[PDB]
């Protein structure tokens, strides 16, 4: 039931995404190790995912948060970057989708910084790079984000290092 | 997957060191996160 799409480069919705993709590039501190070295991307494609069964799975969710937060789902835009993008965008996200070993335990990790989630796209630590050349600083191979409505509803603050 | 903290529907990542980085979040529902967008992107070599 998922359909992709095309969002026109000279559309207000695809120059608004695109910024926020470029403008959360950071530094980090693996020097590239995870995810390459850059400090901007080419964007090739910027698609609308549509599937009414999983936005009615999120809206049911939402306002169960919602009502357990004082009407406040603390909604958020955030990246996702994943081996299985194509898994998500057909069938939703799921515990199969988690980062077991994560910092924070096992759940569903989104990001803030676009390339904090690129860090992600050939999997945890940049797997052995992209599959047709085995690098993680590629600059040949597409490669594809998610950028996510999430809830976060009441969340605990974790400081960190 | 794991639960959320007691009272709580996510965590939060605080950068407590870098000060340049964003915040992370997790969630443990995946009901709690839509794909609106695909991205189609490669990362350019700095000149
Ligand atoms: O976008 C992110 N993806 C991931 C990520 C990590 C792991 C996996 C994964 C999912 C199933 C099996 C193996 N690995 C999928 C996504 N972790 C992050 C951590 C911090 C901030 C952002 C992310
Ligand atoms: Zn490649």
């Amino acid at each position: 039931g998922t359909i992709l799409i095309d969002l026109s480069p000279d559309d207000k919705e695809f120059q608004s995404v695109e910024e926020e993709m470029q403008s959360t590039v950071r530094e980090h501190r693996d020097g590239g190790h995870a995810g390459g070295i850059f400090n901007r991307y080419n964007i090739l494609k910027i698609q609308k995912v549509c599937n009414k069964k999983l936005w009615e799975r999120y809206t049911h969710r939402r306002k169960e948060v919602s009502e357990e937060n004082h009407n406040h789902a603390n909604e958020r835009m955030l990246f996702h970057g994943s081996p299985f993008v194509n898994a998500i965008i057909h069938k939703g996200f799921d515990e199969r989708h988690a980062y077991i070993g994560g910092m924070f335990g096992a759940g569903i990790y989104f990001a803030e910084n676009s390339s904090k989630s690129n860090q992600y796209v050939y999997g945890i630590g940049g797997g052995t790079g992209c599959p047709v050349h085995k690098d993680r600083s590629c600059y040949i191979c597409h490669r594809q984000l998610l950028f996510c409505r999430v809830t976060l509803g009441k969340s605990f603050l974790q400081f960190s290092a | 997957m794991a639960h959320s903290p007691p009272g709580h529907h996510s965590v939060t990542g605080r950068p407590s060191v870098n000060g340049l980085a964003l915040a992370e979040y997790v969630i443990y529902r995946g009901e709690q996160a839509y794909p609106e967008y695909l991205i189609t992107y490669q990362i350019m070599r700095p000149e």
